């Protein structure tokens, strides 16, 4: 029937956050915090497109303000971050209870020396706004026209004509 | 479809054979029932899992429930035989033909 | 999330071009072909991705969760 | 079985006689399967030997029974040159009443089986012809 | 005599669970939700026979999001067409399919 | 086959609109007929129970005439309200479709042609 | 043959099937339908549902350790017989082995049988999804909302067990 | 009711306690204060994702940002 | 039994049969269908008898075969359509294996060998139960899904239903098992017409249960279970006598009798669509039927049989038996043509 | 995968014991040390007679008490829903239920023993 349209292979060749599970698990508070606008507005336009080959420009600049994001930690903070994402990466099940000191010595380095502040309990699962300026898909669903319902019952209930008309029952 | 689907009610229609051709024994016959619904069972299961159905989980393991409150009163509707008769064959359960 | 619908189109794009040279003398076929009456974005089954692919990434892909520990 | 009946109906009648009568066998000898089948089902055999010997004597029986109907029309048709008439299934009823009087070894089950499915040869002739339907679809 | 109590008292009893695509709890979508959405939307008041009549596209649509049986014969058609091409011996596969690729993240 | 008519609302008796047709009169025929098979009910009591069969038990025989005369002034709502529906859904889809049912011009006997065959 | 895993379990759970489909006595069609039931409970297990697959693992290995406490209370033969001793037990056997090999043989060959419906030779797994459902089972929460969604389903199967017990009560009276 | 009760604790006492904490376990939940702290707990676990609605301009109360002020905190269960 | 559990049995099947009326879910129909079983299991074990563990075993038997069937075709549905909704089927095979189940369940032919031992070997009310309260479930099934019922499988099961009642019918000396064959019968006229207006099929049902219930009634105030005793009952009471011949009057199909209300209207709904010769052969099969009906009048009313001397005891004593509703079934059963159109309500 | 391994290695270590056990040791079987034990007595008849089992109704109720288990099984995942009050509600009348069926065990005499 159709045809897919897929996206060039060019298109799609970025540069990565070539990181781990655990050193993203270290700063993702901080993260979460100083990058939220464009994470926020990615995550908007793929809810409301629901299709990956017109949600590209969004992840790479995501993608572009996280590796940002990560060389502005490495340019200040380096060695207390790797201490903490190593103890961290210790853990079998990343538990961010085993790592106080060293997420005590973290937060306080990079409010000392960048001024973020990690987020309390719930902050980051709150409902958002984004600012964005691109319009609202009509159709979503690449749906078509709607068929035609039936036409309702209208005009006042008629006493039947000459009885229920069975043989020869007159009533 | 598939090939485990074939495999399931492939399974369902041999046990079914089993239990529409008896072999003189009332509780082999409910073992091949149990059967017929073990192949149920598995073939309902496995289509939620294909088809991601989460709110629907919980219809098998209830048809599972099910299966027992009556494979029970079969068991129930066993030793009754046996309190009339000797054993449990079903060619002595002949008597209502009159 | 980014990073997985960047390898989504990636993996469909490298077996969309790679179906291309092994079926030319076939007849009446047309490359590509969806089996959807509309061009509305699915979710590719896993078939469609590692279907060209060896088996050792497939067992440790698909049975892969299930299968540690 | 749906076209079995249709082979049987899809020939022009009275014309080519070998292939209707093993058409009316083969309609027969199913016919007689399933009426031996249900007879050793509720009917207990008394032995596999014994078993096998009624579903043959039921099969050759109804074979029997299409075979020389469908001949007995095909020559009736022949022979008198109308196709559209009714008369030559009647003869061919009567002829498979005989063969079952003649394999059930019995007269008045012959001569009733002559009235009988000569009757329902001539009704399935009609219903051919003028189009009547055994299940109608629903339309009102 | 089909006694629709459900709506006579406003009671939902089973209303929740008949259709894939209902309320989930936690709001997880199965694998055919639009498809599901637009089968529903399309072929609702107008009857069955209308339904099946003009809505079929999108129900032939959910059938095969659900079965996937058409891919699969696509699948298999692309994979015996590969062993053959292997077995005559005019085929070499990528590296990129051999294993040794280096994927994205 | 009314259960489209029957689809919305369900479980209702006598709708709004069956409110708006003229209730059946206490003189209707088939009413007096109901009471008089209350009456033979309310009779085979007094037969089945070897009672006498026209003077015992009044209360009995009144409240049978009672309770059928009731259920059957009911019925015939019911039954009326469905007919009166019947012929509006009939005129209703009539008015809405005249393409698929057109008119008829009724010819007059000095010239349609008719075969006259002789009793003889 | 490998990634056949799937079809490896259900080709013992046919074979398991037909062999106490045979009937021979109620404690060896209860061992082959456990067999039956062990592999289907892997499937079950190798399609991500542990908790179903172990619910009818504990469910069947309860209800047929009480089948077993009832052959062997009344429903038992003096010579019971284990596969052949008796002729058309293994005739049957022989028979349902012989045509589970012959759809075996018909899927392993052309990939593609027609049995009332048509059926594929690949695995399932290519159905399988591609997508990740974060720090949560999908089948937990079905079996969760059991009882926060599931008001009339709950309600109507505890009456029925209640039903089942006092009718079990009530058949084995006597008087 | 002392005397009934003092019997069946000498006959059975599984009995009276089994039914003393059936009763304890029916009629104390519907008389805790600390229900509804379960209520907002459970309500509260960010178990999917949070995602933003489009913007007419017109809202008072969602956030722009996560550490504004503006939008439900969670004060509550962090002094308890 | 227990008057409190008996109540309690009783609120279970009419609890099974009306789960089985309201919802609007497969799953909740089979467990309607499922607490429809275990009710109506013990109250065939009243008595504790050896003829009863038979009946409740075949009967077990039958409706669990039944219930599996109905699973599948409910899976294969599923599988299929992807939801629960009861509405048409989207698959010839699951309409099959519906039909089948329901047809196992109604005890319609060719799956009709378990109705007559069943109605034999349990009492009188317990046969009331049975053939009137599972003849409301499954023919609301079928009436939710004749959408996707086969014309010509369904045809053919009430053809066979209609041939094999009357025949069955013809040489049945027991009285359970002649009601048994026109319960069949009855099936069978009540099934042809499902596919062209449901609601002569309601029409019918109704009629039927009507029928079936005053003459059970009847059974059960006499307290007769064979022909012969039922000729007995001349000398106890002739009124007796009388309502036993005008309510099989009624059910033979004769006019200006309730029974030709059904079955004529039938012809009426079927001679629309252009059949004509099936209600001509189930014309003369409820012909038959009305042959075995004759005989049974002449045993019981029109020739007073001799009798014994121990019943003039019997004569000292009156009826003080339970008859429930009986006069008023009476006479719905016997003189219900003049109302005919009153089946207008049904819609 | 692990799982399978571990089993196919418990499976060998079990199966390998009564080889070692079996096919090691010098038999010498006559005709009486293969005869059943009855204390040093031939058996009266054979084992394969019907047992007149008493518990039959503790079987078939362990069984239906199995399946209420069942169904109370899933609660702990329940404790994460948010609507409590219907969960707290119907976890405490599932358990009535079992208790309702208990204490008309307990009333009606299907707790003790036949004969
Ligand atoms: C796991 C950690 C270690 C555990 C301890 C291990 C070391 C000790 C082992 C001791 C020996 C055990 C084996 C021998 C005995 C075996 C038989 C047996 O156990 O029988 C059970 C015995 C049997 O009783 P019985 O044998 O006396 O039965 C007689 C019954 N009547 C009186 C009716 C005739 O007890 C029970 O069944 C009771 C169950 C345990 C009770 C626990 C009560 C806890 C507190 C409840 C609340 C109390 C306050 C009041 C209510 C307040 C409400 C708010
Ligand atoms: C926890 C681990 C436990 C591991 C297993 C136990 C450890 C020891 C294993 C070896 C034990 C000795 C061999 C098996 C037992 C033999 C008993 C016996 O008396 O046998 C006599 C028999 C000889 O007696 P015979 O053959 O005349 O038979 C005696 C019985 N009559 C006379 C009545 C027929 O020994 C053998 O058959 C030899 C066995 C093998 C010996 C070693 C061969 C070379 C191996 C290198």
């Amino acid at each position: 029937p159709g045809i897919v349209e897929l996206p060039s292979l060019e298109d799609l060749k970025v540069q990565e956050v070539k990181v781990s599970s655990s050193v993203l698990k270290a700063a993702a508070h901080h993260y979460g915090a100083q990058c939220d606008k464009p994470n926020k507005e990615f995550m908007l336009c793929r809810w409301e497109e629901k299709d990956p080959r017109r949600c590209l420009e969004e992840g790479k600049l995501v993608n572009q303000c996280a590796l940002e994001f990560f060389r502005q930690i490495k340019r200040h903070c380096a060695e207390p971050f790797t201490e903490y994402w190593t103890c961290i990466d210790y853990s079998g099940l990343q538990l961010f209870r085993r790592c106080r000191k060293e997420q005590a010595q973290f937060d306080k380095c990079v409010l000392d020396k960048l001024g973020w502040v990690r987020p309390d309990l719930g902050e980051l699962s709150k409902v958002t706004k984004v600012k964005t300026d691109r319009p609202l898909p009509e159709n979503p669903y690449h749906s078509r026209a709607r068929p035609e319902p039936n036409p309702e019952v209208e005009g006042d209930l008629k006493p039947a004509r000459h009885g229920s008309r069975l043989f020869f029952w007159t009533m | 479809m598939s090939l485990v689907y074939m495999n399931i009610m492939m399974a369902f229609t041999v046990s079914l054979t089993g239990l529409l051709m008896y072999r003189s024994h009332l509780m082999s016959s409910l073992l091949c029932l149990e059967g017929m619904m073990l192949s149920l069972f598995i073939l309902a299961t496995l289509m939620i899992l294909n088809s991601h159905f989460t709110l629907a989980s919980m219809m098998p393991i209830i048809l599972l429930v099910f299966a027992a409150c009556e494979a029970a009163l079969g068991l129930s509707l066993l030793v009754m035989v046996s309190n009339t008769y000797g054993t449990d064959y079903v060619q002595n359960l002949n008597l209502l033909q009159c | 999330q980014a990073e997985k619908d960047r390898r989504v189109l990636q993996m469909l794009r490298e077996n969309l071009e790679e179906e291309a040279t092994i079926m030319k003398d076939v007849p009446g076929w047309k490359v590509g072909e969806s089996v959807f009456h509309t061009t509305r974005w699915v979710t590719p089954m896993m078939g469609e991705l590692y279907g060209l692919r060896t088996g050792e990434e497939i067992l440790s892909s698909t049975y892969g969760f299930i299968w540690y520990t | 079985a749906k076209t079995l009946l249709h082979q049987y109906w899809d020939i022009p009648e009275g014309t080519e006689c070998h292939r209707k009568t093993y058409a009316a066998t083969s309609i027969g000898g199913a016919s007689g399967l399933v009426v031996s089948a249900y007879s050793v089902a509720l009917k207990t055999p008394t032995s596999f030997l014994e078993g096998v010997a009624r579903t043959g004597r039921y099969t050759f029986t109804a074979a029997a029974i299409g075979a020389i109907f469908g001949l007995t029309s095909c020559i009736s048709a022949q022979v008198r040159e109308k196709p559209d008439d009714p008369l030559n299934y009647l003869i061919g009823g009567c002829a498979g009443g005989l063969t079952l009087g003649a394999r059930t070894r019995s007269y008045g089950i012959g001569a009733a089986a002559c009235a009988y499915m000569g009757l329902t040869a001539a009704l399935v002739k009609m219903g051919q012809l003028e189009g009547w339907k055994v299940f109608a679809e629903p339309k009102v | 005599p089909f006694f629709d109590v459900q709506k006579k008292l406003g009671v939902d009893l089973d209303h929740w669970m008949t259709i894939q695509s209902a309320e989930q709890p936690h709001r997880i979508p199965a694998r055919c939700h639009a498809f599901e959405k637009e089968w529903i939307e399309c072929a609702h008041g107008i009857g069955s026979i209308r339904a099946e009549k003009e809505c079929k596209i999108e129900f032939e649509d959910f059938r095969e999001c659900l079965l996937r049986q058409k891919t699969m014969k696509r699948l298999n058609a692309i994979k015996r067409q590969r062993d053959k091409l292997i077995k005559e011996g005019k085929y070499t596969p990528p590296p990129h399919h051999s294993g040794q690729e280096d994927l994205r993240p | 086959m009314m259960t489209g008519r029957q689809a919305r609302a369900p479980l209702q008796f006598l709708p709004d609109e069956a409110r708006s047709l003229p209730p059946p009169k206490l003189t209707d025929p088939r009413l007096a007929y109901i009471g008089f098979l209350g009456y033979c009910s309310g009779l085979i009591d007094n037969a089945i129970r070897r009672r006498p069969v026209l003077s015992a038990g009044l209360h009995r025989q009144f409240l049978y005439i009672t309770s059928f005369v009731f259920v059957g002034y009911y019925l015939l709502k019911r039954q009326d309200y469905m007919y009166a529906v019947r012929d509006h859904d009939m005129f209703s889809y009539i008015k809405s479709h005249p393409e698929d049912f057109p008119e008829k011009d009724k010819k007059t006997y000095r010239e349609v042609f008719e075969e006259f065959h002789p009793v003889r | 043959m490998m990634t056949y895993i799937v079809f490896i379990l259900s080709i013992i759970f046919v074979m398991g099937f037909v062999g106490f489909s045979s009937k021979p006595s109620p404690i060896y069609g209860g061992l082959g339908l456990i067999v039956s039931g062990g592999v289907g409970c892997g499937i079950v297990l190798n399609f991500g549902g542990s908790f179903l697959g172990l619910m009818v693992f504990l469910i069947y290995l309860g209800g047929m350790m009480v089948v077993f406490g009832y052959t062997t209370a009344m429903a038992t033969e003096q010579y019971p017989e284990v596969w052949v001793s008796n002729k058309v037990v293994l005739g049957t056997f022989i028979t349902g082995l012989l045509m589970e090999f012959l759809m075996v043989y018909y899927v392993l060959k052309d990939k593609e049988v027609e049995i009332v419906f048509k059926f594929n030779g690949m695995g399932d797994w290519v159905i399988y999804d591609t997508g990740d459902s974060g720090f949560f089972s999908e089948e937990a929460m079905g079996i969760a909302a059991l009882y926060s969604y599931g008001t009339w389903l709950v309600i109507v199967t505890g009456w029925s067990l209640l039903i089942g017990v006092v009718v079990i009560m009530e058949i084995t009276r006597g008087n | 009711v002392a005397a009934f009760l003092k019997n069946v604790w000498a006959k059975e006492p599984v009995l009276v306690a089994s039914f003393a904490i059936a009763g304890l376990a029916v009629i104390l939940p519907t008389l805790s204060p600390y229900t509804k702290y379960s209520l907002m707990i459970n309500r509260a676990t960010p178990y999917n994702y949070p995602v933003p609605l489009r913007d007419d301009g017109n809202m008072p109360d969602v956030p722009s940002h996560p550490q504004d002020p503006q939008g439900p905190s969670l004060e509550w269960l962090k002094r308890l | 039994m227990n008057p409190i559990i008996l109540i309690i049995i009783l609120m279970t099947v009419m609890l099974g049969t009306i789960i089985v009326m309201i919802s609007t879910h497969w799953l909740l129909i089979w467990i309607g269908f499922e607490m429809n079983m275990l009710a109506i299991i013990p109250i065939m074990m009243k008595k504790h008898n050896p003829r009863a563990t038979e009946a409740s075993t075949k009967y077990f038997l039958t409706q669990s075969t039944a219930s599996m069937l109905l699973m599948m075709a409910i899976i294969i549905n599923l599988m299929f359509s992807g939801q629960w909704t009861v509405m048409k089927l989207f698959n010839p095979m699951a309409s099959m294996l519906m039909t089948m189940a329901l047809a196992m369940k109604l005890g319609m032919a060719p799956f009709h060998f378990w109705v007559p031992e069943v109605t034999q070997g349990i009492p009188l009310s317990s046969g009331l139960i049975l053939l009137t309260w599972q003849k409301l479930a499954p023919m609301s099934v079928l009436y939710q899904i004749l959408p996707s019922i086969n014309l010509d499988l369904i045809l053919t099961l009430s053809i066979l239903s209609i041939t094999i009642g009357g025949w069955g019918g013809l040489n049945q000396t027991q009285l359970r098992k002649i009601m048994a064959y026109s319960s069949i019968a009855h099936m069978g006229w009540m099934t042809a017409v499902l596919l062209y207006n449901p609601t002569m099929t309601l029409l019918n049902l109704i009629i039927y249960i009507i029928m079936t219930s005053t003459m059970f009634t009847l059974f059960m105030a006499n307290s007769t279970t064979t022909t012969l005793s039922l000729s007995h009952t001349w000398n106890k009471a002739p009124i007796m006598t009388i309502l036993v011949l005008i309510t099989l009057l009624s059910m033979g199909g004769l006019p200006p009798l309730s029974g030709f209300m059904p079955k004529w209207m039938i012809i009426q709904e079927m001679t629309k669509n252009d059949s004509i010769i099936l209600p001509t052969l189930m014309a003369i099969t409820a012909l038959l039927n009305l042959y075995f009906y004759m005989r049974l009048t002449y045993s019981t009313a029109l020739t007073m049989f001799p009798s014994t001397n121990n019943m003039k005891m019997k004569w000292q004593f009156p009826t003080t038996k339970r008859m429930t509703l009986l006069p008023t079934m009476t006479v719905l059963s016997t003189m219900l043509l003049p109302l005919t159109p009153i089946l207008s309500i049904l819609e | 995968m692990n799982l399978m391994i571990t089993l196919l290695t418990n499976f060998t270590l079990a199966t390998l014991l009564v080889t070692i056990a079996f096919w090691l040791p010098q038999l010498n079987v006559y005709s009486e040390k293969t005869s059943p034990y009855e204390c040093g007595f031939d058996p009266m008849g054979s084992a394969r007679l019907p047992f007149s089992m008493k518990f039959f109704l503790v079987a078939i109720t362990f069984l239906l008490f199995d399946l209420e288990i069942a169904l109370l099984l899933p609660l702990p995942w329940a404790s994460q829903t948010t609507n409590l009050n219907t969960m707290l509600t119907m976890a405490l009348l599932l358990i009535f239920l079992l208790a309702v069926s208990l204490a008309y065990e307990w009333t009606q005499k299907g707790l003790e023993w036949t004969e």
